[PDB]
């Protein structure tokens, strides 16, 4: 490549490295709160677990990141969840997050029946989650579903995550279970525990998104370095060549 | 051309191109065994192009008000403006129109790099109406050149930043032009007015080429007196601005 | 060739391989003739030496001459004054590139540095011009996204940019073509494609009809019919 | 005398040179201590034009920086400390400065006396 074009591409790469460094800084800032929230929600699920463990058509629920640059984890996990749920690919899907909406194409993309937006603008919380879930229950009869699959990323590692999904079910899932002897309370449960599991999955997904971004954006910044190095080597080799030609020019100028 | 200049007439001289002239003079100078300089050019190539270009002038009313305008062409090798002749000519001239191949292949023709292109005479040379409407155009394109590079990096962005892309892309599309089809300033003013003030924000980016084709046909057919005023007077009064806005919004309603 | 042009009254083909060697020989003898070298060591008379030769090859009212000139590019440097001077004379120029043959593309012509004065809607028609412009625009967008792709990978492009990159890769491979002369060393039977078929195929590809086909099916096939046939063979 | 403390100073400055570049996301306690040390010491590395310092005076300052004493001072006041500290050393600890000049070594007695003086002034 010509020296000028080399300079142009090298400047582009350097600018990209800077931008990715800034996004890495932002991700590392969010990381602490994200992990603490995920741990807190996982612990808080124990209240519903204490009953659900003893008591023991299709729908789709997607809870993923609102924006890209979340590494491959955010979109790939939801895509794999859709591929696994493709045993009933026509299930009505309620989609939260742009990445989850895109990953929904692994199943039938026309199954969409509800949508949400703005998940990425704030930390996970039940304040707006409750209103969104109430609108979802009004629009989709989620309170009577035999099996509605809600998928969210699992932060299995400090910098890694794996796909996960859970089925929300109607009151009859608890009221009809033979083990219920260990204890419309069932419908109050199908509301409260449904919302609690939704919040826990949302917090886990947020923690996974932030960890994956903190890892992947730093990986991008590190990858920038190798190509920048080799292009710097090429640039300096070109500088050597042009310097040699300039020396030749002045030598031929002096000799005559 | 200096005959036209000195007899009170106006002339435009294009040199296509001065680099080949410098090559020819370098040939002459080296076959005469004059001392070579940088790139084996002789010492006085700057004196050459300078005493050539300094002949472009605007003469006073006492001298006959004649003028000669020079558009020297220069061919850079791989965009290397650091070369000897490009440096000399860029130093001598009162400005530059800079053409880039990457813009050409992105479909931006006539490929003028609005960032590098500079006119040192500036707005004093511009027609008053186009000076009026085009006031913010440079600012929006300057913002766009940065924000587009930011956006291609893949970062999500706020709506205020997105608006910069919305107008910048459509302005860059609006400045495209077909060869051998120059537009009268009468016809340019409405297009820049529509683009700058955001009326095009509602048009699909790919369809902008249709708008510029149809809008003028509307103005020529339904608002001909407005165009006649823009041409004859060359400046926009408050009433002409109001009428132009009315016509622009009437058409954009589609 | 001039005798055939002027006095036989005939159309003439004048292949020259390789006209850089004329300038190179002029350079080789230059110093012994006492001339002061110029630039990277070429003779001062380079420009006029090329001119007195090239302006003779021209067509005239007595006859038509079609001249194909192979031009060497020393050290792959298109800024070297010899090819840089040669560019000013030609009407149609196609730039073969090492960086593309390194991808296994043949004839390896660079689609964003080849240019011809006939690529004009008044000459080739509107359909041809639009197809060619869209092809070049797509390839240029892909070239501009090369570095971002290398950094972040395809997973982080916008849907529009991802589709553009995929279509650009398919277009880039579809530009390859096996020549009969190359059958000896490529091992692939030669193909010859009409201009109409070329324009229609690239229009169809740009319209997205064939976007479901794998990239590998577009490589070194010929027309779009061969793309479909090779897609069938690869699927089996 | 200067070597004894500067050999330790090098280590802290290198550690800060690493940590600050890393941190430029709450800091671990050791890294926070490293940052405090590094910037407090940087406030000693700064010096005014045409204001050279004798070794007798460099040694106590680098001593207060190395042993972490002046970590008890806000950095934006270290300069005001550094001068006054020396003046205090001129009044209450002249023997230590004279011994640094004459012998050029921080003998155990002189080293402990200097520690005592630094503690006294930092408390003051």
């Amino acid at each position: 490549a010509t020296l000028k074009e080399v300079e142009m591409r090298l400047k582009s790469i350097k600018n990209i490295e800077k931008i990715t460094k800034t996004m890495k800084i932002v991700a590392s800032t969010r990381l602490s709160k994200a992990e603490k929230a995920k741990i807190s929600a996982k612990k808080m699920d124990e209240a519903e677990q204490l009953f659900y463990k003893n008591a023991e058509k299709e729908l789709i629920v997607a809870i993923t990141s609102d924006k890209g640059l979340c590494g491959s984890i955010h979109s790939q996990l939801a895509k794999a969840v859709r591929r696994h749920l493709n045993d009933q690919p026509n299930a009505d899907i309620v989609t939260i997050g742009d990445k989850i909406k895109m990953q929904l194409l692994r199943t039938h993309p026309n199954n969409i029946k509800l949508s949400i937006n703005g998940i990425g603008k704030d930390a996970p919380t039940f304040q707006e989650s409750a209103l969104i879930a109430d609108k979802l229950l009004s629009v989709m009869k989620a309170g009577t579903y035999p099996k509605i699959s809600i998928f969210y990323n699992d932060p299995v590692s400090s910098l890694s995550f794996e796909p996960s999904e859970k089925p929300i079910f109607n009151a009859k899932t608890i009221e009809q279970s033979p083990s219920f002897g260990k204890f419309n309370v069932p419908r109050d449960l199908f509301e409260y525990t449904l919302a609690n599991q939704m919040l826990t999955a949302m917090a886990q997904g947020y923690a996974a998104e932030i960890s994956a971004r903190r890892n992947a954006m730093d990986n991008a910044s590190k990858n920038a370095g190798d190509m920048i190095n080799r292009y710097s080597i090429l640039y300096n080799r070109t500088r050597q060549a042009v310097i040699t030609n300039e020396l030749v020019d002045i030598i031929t100028g002096a000799s005559s | 051309g200096e005959w036209f200049r000195d007899n009170g007439k106006h002339a435009l001289i294009v040199y296509d191109d001065l680099s080949k002239q410098a090559v020819a003079y370098r040939q002459l100078s080296l076959l005469l065994r004059r001392p070579p300089g940088r790139e084996a050019y002789p010492g006085d190539v700057f004196y050459l192009h300078s005493r050539l270009l300094e002949r472009a002038a605007k003469l006073s009313e006492k001298e006959g008000s004649g003028s000669l305008t020079a558009l020297p062409v220069i061919e850079t090798q791989g965009g290397d403006v650091s070369a000897y002749i490009p440096t000399n000519v860029i130093s001598i001239t009162d400005g530059q129109i800079f053409l880039e191949a990457e813009l050409f292949y992105k479909g931006i023709r006539p490929a003028i790099n609005v960032g590098l292109s500079v006119s040192r005479v500036g707005s004093a040379a511009q027609v008053k109406a186009l000076k009026q409407v085009a006031g913010s155009l440079k600012l929006f394109l300057a913002q766009y050149r940065e924000v587009a590079a930011f956006a291609q990096f893949g970062s999500d962005l706020d709506a205020s930043t997105k608006q910069t892309l919305v107008r910048g892309e459509r302005l860059t599309q609006l400045l495209k032009q077909n060869q051998y089809s120059p537009l009268a300033t009468e016809e340019q003013v409405p297009l820049i007015y529509a683009g700058v003030n955001g009326h095009l924000d509602g048009i699909e980016l790919s369809r902008i080429g249709e708008f510029e084709s149809s809008f003028l046909s509307y103005l020529k057919s339904n608002h001909n007196e407005l165009l006649t005023e823009i041409r004859e007077k060359g400046e926009l009064s408050k009433e002409l601005l109001a009428s132009l806005k009315s016509a622009t919004e009437s058409f954009v309603a589609t | 060739a001039e005798y055939f042009r002027d006095e036989e009254g005939q159309d003439v083909l004048l292949f020259i391989d390789n006209i850089f060697r004329f300038t190179q020989a002029g350079s080789e003898v230059s110093a012994l003739l006492g001339r002061i070298p110029s630039a990277v060591g070429y003779q001062p008379t380079l420009a006029t030496d090329m001119g007195l030769l090239q302006e003779r090859i021209t067509t005239t009212k007595k006859g038509s001459v079609t001249s194909v000139q192979a031009v060497y590019v020393p050290a792959d440097d298109l800024t070297d004054p010899a090819p840089a001077t040669t560019f000013a004379h030609l009407d149609a120029t196609t730039v073969l590139s090492r960086g593309i043959s390194e991808l296994g593309i043949y004839p390896a012509v660079d689609p964003l540095d080849s240019k011809s004065r006939l690529l004009d809607a008044a000459v080739v028609g509107q359909e041809h011009y639009d197809v060619a412009s869209k092809v070049q625009e797509t390839l240029q967008t892909y070239k501009s996204l090369q570095d971002i792709i290398a950094i972040l990978g395809m997973d982080e492009l916008s849907e529009q940019d991802k589709l553009t990159v995929e279509r650009a890769r398919k277009i880039q491979r579809f530009l390859s073509q096996p020549f009969a002369v190359a059958e000896v060393f490529t091992g692939i039977p030669g193909k010859l494609v009409r201009l109409k078929d070329t324009v229609a195929s690239f229009k169809a590809v740009l319209e997205g009809k064939y976007d479901n086909i794998p990239e590998h099916a577009f490589y070194m096939v010929g027309g779009i019919e061969d793309v479909v046939a090779k897609a069938e063979k690869l699927a089996a």
